[PDB]
């Protein structure tokens, strides 16, 4: 059923929800992300600073785009006879990003997939506590079933007396799921 | 430099069923949609037409003009013009970055003698 | 700069 | 259609001036564009939506406003000889490459 | 139930094909998960993918067919042209490659080698190992090819194997970003 190509260029993925006004805006290359726009700051955020240099897009047109899915997303509501979204349950699995060599900088990655709807808390643990720093995200990407996945990153070194988990928390989710992680 | 749209100097003046050519150029900095707007006396500019790539032609109302992206061009074309064409005419574009800000030139005054 | 796909307005 | 408030109107340098647009069309996009002789149309500010507003090519010394769906004003805080000239409102249904439909202007003198 | 939650979703796709020699353009209109409405450039025109979209197809095509149809070549071939071949298809991260040893080890005793492979861009890539200067074809296995999510990919190989005196393993990696092929060595001590 997938359609096969080269390549695949998404430019311009619109995701609205309600309630919250809640919206992403992203550019998507082979599946890698190009950028988000954050529609505070009205500003492109690229994935890879080194693209920014050659190429850019103006994050208005993320806005305009953002409008109008906030128009859609109430003309189809109200069409749909308000039929809610149907929660799903993410799951995550965690991996570090090169070999793992006692003292040396590496990075834990959670992938969470099977997200719907695109809402989600994604926090990494340390010994059972909550960690603040070195902990970035992808935006939400998209998959051929129109659930999403994203990706949680961790900078840490590796140690014998190390414990870590990458904590999921999802409305489809009783309670938080923890994917533990040991090297 | 911002995009911009150069047509005709100011003021053109033809006869009654004389043929109309007023030129546009434009200078895009992407793939830029184009149009042609009529401002007549005591109003606002109302929409002709448009074309979104090159070699696609709109027209409306006997007006028309060819996308040419080779010589950055949308030139207006109209057969056999009245006195009723009297008006402003406007090239215009917007870029394919989903911006939707629009793009006016100098506009071309077309008096078109009784 | 680059080009985006135009989510399109119903109604 | 799309009508402006108002048509005319005779301003002081230093005055604070508000033209006012609104329109019926159910368009999600509403512009400001000011004419002058050698400019043609110029974009001053637009706006995607209620409580939206996005600086045109040339916002400097103008302020506006989307209180609602319908409508969009247009601010002078201190007005300038400048600024005259003849302002016009358009409304769009936010679709690439939309069309624009025009209010019939305001003509705005600064003396 | 103020817990009802709601969302649309704006999937466009720009699949080339032979660099821009062939492209398929499509745009897909969600609700919550369901694609409701679909503009497909091989088809031509917008369809009502469910009963949803039956209100849109119309006024869609009325509308917006024109502009929509040429955005294959004001969007998809503009894009690929213009920003993707100064960076997406120029982007080449060599990879990283070491060898460990599985168990610990015990001279004649049956092992796995396992090649790590990481940090590289694009995704095609071929490993292969070698004992003693000769291809092994048997006991060669690898895991799923892993997207890190920053543009870059990662890859075990796996060689189940016996060390024997003076037994030399090589790990031999092929891909765009090398000039030649990486190649590391496991020695039985």
């Amino acid at each position: 059923d997938d359609i096969e190509a080269d390549h695949v260029g998404s430019y311009g993925i619109v995701v609205y929800q309600s309630p919250g006004d809640i919206g992403q805006y992203t550019f998507e290359f082979d599946g890698d992300e190009l950028f988000y726009v954050d529609l505070d700051k009205k500003e492109t955020i690229w994935m890879l600073p080194e693209f920014a240099q050659l190429r850019s897009f103006d994050p208005q047109g993320g806005l305009q785009n953002i409008a109008t899915g906030k128009h859609n997303l109430g003309v189809l509501t109200k069409r749909s006879n308000s039929t809610p979204a149907t929660n799903e349950a993410p799951q995550a699995t965690v991996f570090p990003k090169s070999p793992v060599l006692l003292g040396q900088p590496n990075t834990l990655i959670c992938f969470v997939d099977n997200i719907f709807p695109p809402v989600i808390n994604i926090t990494w643990l340390r010994n059972s506590k909550s960690v603040a720093d070195g902990v970035y995200e992808t935006s939400f990407f998209v998959n051929r079933d129109y659930s999403f996945h994203k990706l949680s990153y961790l900078t840490f070194i590796p140690s014998d007396d190390d414990i870590y988990d990458c904590k999921v928390e999802h409305w489809g989710l009783e309670e938080p799921v923890l994917k533990h992680w040991e090297p | 430099s911002a995009d911009s749209v150069t047509q005709t100097g100011g003021q053109v003046a033809l006869s009654e069923e004389d043929f109309l050519t007023i030129h546009c150029n434009y200078s895009a900095s992407g793939y830029p949609a184009l149009f042609w707007y009529v401002q007549y006396p005591g109003e606002g500019p109302q929409f002709l037409f448009r074309a979104s790539r090159d070699k696609e032609k709109g027209s409306s109302r006997g007006f028309e003009a060819t996308y040419n992206k080779e010589a950055t061009s949308f030139h207006l074309q109209k057969a056999s013009v009245q006195e009723s064409d009297s008006a402003v005419y406007y090239c215009a574009l917007s870029e394919n970055y989903g911006n939707e800000k629009i793009t006016f030139g100098a506009g071309t005054k077309l008096q078109v003698v009784p | 700069r680059g080009g985006a796909s135009q989510y399109r307005p119903s109604q | 259609a799309v009508t402006q408030s108002p048509r005319n109107k005779v301003a002081v340098t230093g005055e604070k001036v508000t033209l006012s647009c609104n329109q019926t069309n159910n368009h999600n996009n509403m512009y400001w564009y000011r004419q002058d002789t050698g400019h043609g149309l110029r974009l001053i500010y637009y706006s995607y939506g209620a409580g939206s507003t996005e600086k045109g090519d040339i916002p400097d010394g103008y302020k506006a406003s989307r209180p609602s769906q319908e409508n969009f004003s247009l601010t002078l805080e201190s007005a300038t000889p400048s600024q005259t000239s003849v302002y016009f409102c358009a409304s769009g249904d936010a679709s690439g490459a939309e069309t624009l439909y025009f209010g019939p202007g305001t003509r705005l003198t600064v003396l | 139930d103020s817990e009802r939650h709601f969302v649309v979703q704006f999937q466009p796709f720009c699949y080339f094909t032979n660099g821009t020699q062939r492209i398929r353009y499509v745009t897909r209109y969600i609700y919550n998960r369901e694609e409701y409405l679909r503009f497909d450039s091989d088809v031509g025109e917008y369809r009502a993918v469910t009963e949803l979209g039956r209100p849109d197809a119309e006024y869609y095509n009325k509308q917006y067919l024109e502009r929509t149809r040429a955005e294959l070549d004001t969007v998809c071939r503009y894009n690929y042209e213009e920003t993707e071949v100064p960076t997406s298809l120029r982007r080449l991260e060599q990879p990283n490659v070491v060898i460990s040893l599985s168990r610990t080890e015990a001279l004649n005793h049956h092992n796995t080698l396992v090649c790590s492979v990481t940090d590289f861009y694009p995704a095609k890539i071929k490993v292969r190992w070698f004992r003693n200067g000769q291809e092994e074809t048997v006991g060669v296995s690898s895991t799923q090819l892993i997207r890190n999510g920053d543009w870059t990919f990662q890859v075990l190989v796996m060689l189940e194997m016996t060390p024997r005196r003076g037994e030399v393993y090589t790990c031999h990696v092929e891909h765009p970003s090398l000039k030649s092929p990486i190649t590391v060595e496991w020695r039985a001590q």
